[PDB]
């Protein structure tokens, strides 16, 4: 559910969520590192989780079209680069 | 004298383990398809024949040779299996001889239908109007005689040959365990 | 497991050969052959092909016809002229796979048991390369449930001998702009690759649509592998990574710079030596 | 745009005079392609007493217009003098005037190829020379050289025979009072029977003779073209039927030639393309150009290729910037 | 009865492969094989596709061993869709230029006797480089004249090679000029041959090696900048003559340092570009 820039958890956040103490959070990620259902890292310092990848899972069609709305922005980026280098070294390449 | 690239269409379905027609069905098409072998490289020695089954969906064992000792030994490790598609076999060997070594040769098949088609008439009907088209003849053996009369095959040969056309055949043969050799006469010599 | 195919140009244009002469003969759409070459430790090298007569009815994809007995016959007679050559896999024409591939392949499989099939697009209307490689794998599911043979890609390049590099590059005086500069190294890359990231995105997109529009039913390991690509896709706002950005950079600008000093520097030496002898030239010949 | 502005206020200052300069008039009227001004003032000047005006700026424009500006002309004038007037722009007077000049002012040394002749020593320096005389005497009616050297003309074989067939239409340029007996003398009929080379290069020595201005010797050569068997013979009636009807988008001669194309011959096909392209000459016909292109992109005929390489760039002829698609699709 | 000196050969792109592929292949023989193609008009011989045949000789004589390879090959290209057939035949000389002996002269004269207007194609894979291929196109004269007749320029623009000359060109035989006439998807094949994959041109390069090669480069300009100001002090104290030689079996500073600013530029600057158009591209 967390977006991707953020995708940084909070002990307190996580023992909310999943009805446990904070001092178990460190299991529970732990167990969920080690069986392969996310990845990240776990910082007690700052009593943080930075997760870089959960499991993909089955979208619904409104899900699915806001994957091509993204896909959209990304086309609409890449084809903006192309057109700019090409404009600007036309005189190179002909 | 007339050349000719006839395809044979053996059946090798799981009703030909019946034992009514000789020594099982596929022994009888055995000694049926050795002796229209034969009868088609004596009548031509240029004459080249070939093989195809209608297995579950198809199967092509040996294309046009001018020889016919490999089609006989390729005949062997024919066990019966499965049902028999009749276009899409038909199909194929057209396919075939179309793909011709000789182009002045002559186009034909000689099919062992030894089982039930469950074609409907339609398209049996709409496959003899593209062979007729395309200059195609089909010897039809009513072979196993599992209903031994115009099963949808009649309409397919009068079709192909109809306005006197008089090149397609269909002998049916009854289950009088007489050799299928001993019976076949009509496209042999009366072609 | 292949981990690599090399094609070799002769096979490419006989495959646009053989494509030419069916083609005038008409009524075809796809053409089909074998690949014959050879292994080197999972790298395949595709060196000969032999036509082969081949035809499909354009509306079932159960009737085909391939002539395996003419293929065998050629294939001895390729072999009396080269030994060194066997049967590797078959090659077709056609833009993209058909659904009697798996099939052919099949049929190929009791001449070659790892065949690869490779797919010559001769009417490429794309950036890139014209071969496509893929194997045949059993692909086992978990909601699928039904094992079904399906093909897996490999990589595909190109490469060639001495005899047959000499003979493309005497033929490829059609255009021929070499300037390895960054002339080249800009429009070899940059453009073409922005440009066949578009297309793959673009494809990527029109599926999507087709999916939630509802032509195509969902493909769940195709949308997991979406998933993981908007996964991927970094983030460039991270203080860290601009700083590393910008110290590399600052190197990077550091080393040109001194290059174009000591081009400067070498410019002003050739200007001085032109109007020396300029000059001379004036005084002797006054 | 603003050159034919700048044209018509010139023509306007020119008639506001009190002895208006009608050639200059009739130059910047040649320019802004307008015919009908052309014929009115010639209708002037005849209803006036300046027949001297009147030949002069008819002779003045067969000499600097073209065809279809002066085929106009003579349709406008004609819907004693009038005819006269006609001969004029029709161009048969200045034709015979030519080559009366031609004629009568011949000085020539036969020495010099005397000395080239000696020279030679193979097939090409012999066409080079037959060549060279055939410049020599263009328009002078005259064929010493060829007359005097009958047997050392013979060794020419083939298209070198070809070749010194049409030096004669060459040398006769203009020559049209009698043309076609004066070919048949010199290609005899039931003498040395079997030379299509001769036959074709007669064909295209009329045509030569007739260049630019046809007539009669169009129809003529469709005829022979029409009932024509060799391959050479209607290469040479193509070269010849071009140079006729040069100019004139004459349908039967274009339908004629395209079918003597689609043939699919080599000989006949480069000629039949270059005549194509001199026929339908200056023309933008767009079906001309699909046609031509292709069949130039259809065929399998290097020659052919040629010819009609040719042919469109004359098709294309004049048209400055009309011509820019094509330019860049051909290019391209 | 002309032959023409405006004739050509049309070669096809697999046909030129093969044959230089077979020729390099055989390097110490001489090894041989057929041309299909078409006897298109009395300007054309348009030669679509060769196919080598079984051979076995020395280093001085190669001979085919068998001709039931031949039919049966023309036979089953026929039934695949070639019917063209043969329009003469292909052999490699390794390293002697391209000619005919008496023994090529020898086939050269059946296949006229069997078709008139048959030619042969001599290739040598050896002298061949990258830009050029050495071949050939010959056809015999008969024991009379000239062999040809010319209606163009077309056929006089060859130059013919002195060891042709001295091995009997213009002689016993005479050239014919080779055309390599394409088609639409022979170009484009042709042309994308040498096209990279799509992610091989964004695809960054290490760190670590890239600033690993500059630093190296810089320090090698260091030591070529030090004799670089050694060498400006020269070109004073230097004879016009003595100029050209000076530079011979020794270093050249200035050009090595013009070649390490080449080569530095385009890195830094296809690697800079690369890593802003990856920035801006994906995310
Ligand atoms: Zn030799």
């Amino acid at each position: 559910t967390r977006p991707a820039n953020h995708r940084q958890l909070t002990f307190e956040e996580i023992a909310k969520s999943a009805k446990i103490t904070v001092n178990e959070v460190e299991l529970l990620v732990m167990k969920a590192l080690s069986v392969g259902l996310v990845k990240g890292s776990i910082d007690e310092v700052d009593k943080r989780v930075h997760m870089t990848w959960v499991q993909p899972r089955v979208l619904d069609l409104q899900q699915i079209k806001g994957m091509k709305d993204r896909l959209e922005f990304w086309c609409t980026d890449v084809k903006s680069m192309e057109m700019l280098v090409e404009h600007q070294a036309h005189d190179i390449l002909t | 004298m007339v050349l000719e690239s006839t395809m044979v269409c053996v059946d090798n379905s799981e009703y030909m383990r019946n034992g009514d027609f000789l020594p099982t069905r596929l022994q009888a098409q055995q000694d049926a398809v050795n002796i229209v072998c034969h009868s088609k490289t004596r009548s031509n020695p240029e004459n080249n024949v070939g093989l195809i089954t209608l297995a579950n969906d198809c199967e092509v064992l040996t294309t046009l040779t001018p020889d016919t000792g490999r089609i006989l030994s390729k005949l062997h490790t024919v066990q019966p299996k499965g049902k028999i598609t009749f276009c899409t076999g038909i199909r194929v060997a057209h396919l075939a001889l179309k793909h011709r070594q000789g182009k002045n040769h002559k186009m034909r098949i000689i099919a062992f239908v030894g089982s039930p088609v469950e074609d409907n008439e339609k398209d049996l009907v709409k496959l003899a109007k593209r062979l007729k088209k395309e200059k195609v003849n089909v010897d039809i053996i009513n072979f196993g005689e599992e209903e031994v009369n115009t099963e949808k095959l009649t309409a397919f040969v009068n079709t192909l040959n109809g306005k006197d056309g008089t090149g397609s055949h269909l002998v049916t043969v009854p289950p009088g365990p007489s050799l299928a050799d001993a019976l076949i006469s009509s496209p042999i010599l009366a072609g | 497991a292949v981990q690599k195919v090399v094609v070799h140009p002769l096979v490419l244009l006989s495959v646009v050969d053989h494509f030419n002469r069916i083609g005038k003969v008409g009524n075809q759409k796809r053409v089909v052959g074998v690949l014959l070459g050879s292994w080197q430790k999972k790298v395949l090298d595709v060196s000969n092909s032999f036509a082969v007569p081949f035809d499909e009815d354009d509306k079932d994809d159960s009737v085909w016809f391939l002539d395996h007995d003419y293929l065998e016959n050629m294939y001895g007679m390729f072999k009396k002229v080269n030994a060194r050559e066997r049967i590797v896999g078959w090659y077709h024409t056609g833009p993209k796979l058909h659904k009697n591939d798996i099939a052919i392949n099949e049929l190929m499989k009791r001449y070659c048991p790892n065949s690869v099939l490779v797919i010559i697009d001769v009417k490429p209307k794309d950036l890139g390369l014209p071969t496509e490689a893929y194997i045949s794998v059993e692909e086992v599911h978990d909601d699928g449930t039904p094992t079904s043979k399906t093909f897996e890609h490999v990589t595909s390049e190109i490469g060639a001998e001495e005899a047959e590099e000499v003979g493309v590059e005497h033929l490829l005086r059609d255009i021929k702009d070499t300037t390895v500069g960054t002339l080249s190294q800009r429009i070899t890359n940059q453009v073409h690759g922005l440009k066949g990231l578009n297309s793959k995105l673009l494809d990527i997109r029109s599926y999507l649509e087709k999916v939630a529009t509802g032509k195509l039913p969902i493909n769940h390991q195709i949308i997991y592998q979406l998933q993981d690509v908007f996964n991927l896709l970094p983030d460039v706002s991270l203080q860290e990574f601009v700083k590393a950005f910008y110290l590399k950079t600052n190197d990077q600008m550091v080393v040109v710079y001194l290059a174009s000093l000591i081009r400067s520097v070498v410019a002003l030496h050739n200007l001085i030596n032109n109007k020396i002898a300029n000059r001379d030239a004036e005084k002797k010949e006054g | 745009q603003f050159r034919n502005k700048v044209l018509r206020v010139l023509v306007k200052i020119y008639m506001n005079l009190e002895k208006p300069d009608f050639i200059n008039v009739c130059q910047c009227l040649i320019f802004l392609d307008d015919p009908q001004a052309v014929s009115d003032i010639l209708e002037k000047l005849v209803k006036e007493d300046n027949l001297l005006m009147a030949y002069q700026i008819c002779f003045d424009l067969y000499e600097s217009a073209s065809q279809q500006f002066l085929s106009s002309v003579i349709q406008n004038l004609r819907t004693d003098q009038t005819l006269k007037m006609i001969k004029i722009l029709s161009g048969e007077m200045a034709i015979e005037l030519h080559l009366q000049f031609l004629i009568r002012n011949n000085n020539t040394d036969l020495m010099i190829l005397k000395n080239t002749k000696d020279a030679v020593r193979n097939s090409v320096c012999h066409t080079a020379t037959v060549i060279a005389n055939s410049f020599m005497h263009c328009g002078t009616t005259s064929d010493q050289f060829l007359r005097d050297n009958l047997e050392w003309l013979a060794r020419a074989t083939n298209w070198a025979k070809f070749t010194a067939t049409a030096s004669l239409g060459v040398i006769h340029k203009g020559h049209e009072k009698e043309a076609l007996q004066l070919m048949a003398t010199y290609l005899p009929k039931d003498t040395s029977p079997g030379s299509a080379y001769q036959e074709g290069g007669g064909l295209y020595a009329l045509g030569l003779i007739h260049a630019n201005h046809g007539g009669d010797i169009i129809d003529y050569l469709l005829n022979q073209l029409k009932n024509a068997s060799n391959d050479i013979v209607r290469h040479g009636g193509s070269l010849g039927l071009g140079l006729a009807a040069m100019g004139t988008a004459r349908q039967d001669v274009y339908d004629l030639l395209k079918t003597n194309l689609y043939q699919d011959d080599a000989v006949t096909g480069e000629a039949a393309g270059l005549a194509l392209g001199l026929v339908m000459l200056g023309s933008k016909n767009a079906q001309a150009i699909e046609d031509m292109v292709g069949y130039a992109q259809e065929t399998q005929h290097e020659k052919i290729l040629r010819g009609l390489a040719v042919g469109i760039a004359l098709v294309m002829y004049g048209r400055m910037e009309e011509a820019d698609a094509l330019i860049e699709s051909l290019c391209r | 009865p002309a032959v023409d000196t405006a004739e050509q050969v049309y070669i096809s792109s697999l046909a030129l492969l093969k044959m230089l592929k077979h020729g390099r292949a055989g390097v110490p023989m001489e090894v041989m094989g057929l041309m299909l193609g078409e006897f298109v008009d009395d300007y054309t011989v348009r030669v679509i596709d060769v196919f080598a045949m079984p051979q076995s000789g020395t280093g001085v004589s190669v001979e085919a061993v068998d001709p039931v390879f031949q039919a049966k090959m023309l036979d089953m290209l026929k039934q695949t869709g070639r019917p063209e057939m043969v329009v003469g035949w292909y052999h490699s000389h390794p390293g002697f230029g391209c000619w005919l002996s008496g023994v090529d002269i020898n086939t050269q004269q059946s296949f006229e006797a069997l078709s008139e207007r048959a030619v042969a194609v001599v290739v040598d894979p050896i002298q061949s480089v990258k830009g050029k291929v050495v071949i050939d196109a010959f056809r015999l004269i008969n024991a009379n004249h000239e062999p040809r007749q010319t209606t163009s320029n077309l056929g006089h623009l060859n130059k013919p090679s002195i060891q042709a000359l001295i091995h009997g060109l213009n002689r016993h035989y005479y050239s014919i000029t080779i055309n390599y006439r394409k088609n639409e998807l022979e170009q484009k094949m042709l042309l994308n041959l040498h096209k990279k994959s799509w992610m091989e041109g964004l695809t960054l390069q290490d760190y670590s090696e890239h600033c690993k090669h500059n630093e190296s480069v810089v320090k090698e300009m260091l030591e070529l900048a030090k004799n670089y100001n050694k060498a400006v002090e020269e070109e004073d104290k230097m004879t016009p003559e003595q100029l050209a030689i000076k530079n011979v079996g020794k270093q050249d500073p200035k050009r090595h340092l013009e070649e390490h600013v080449d080569v530095l530029m385009t890195s830094n600057i296809v690697q800079c570009l690369a890593a802003m158009l990856d920035t801006v591209v994906f995310k």
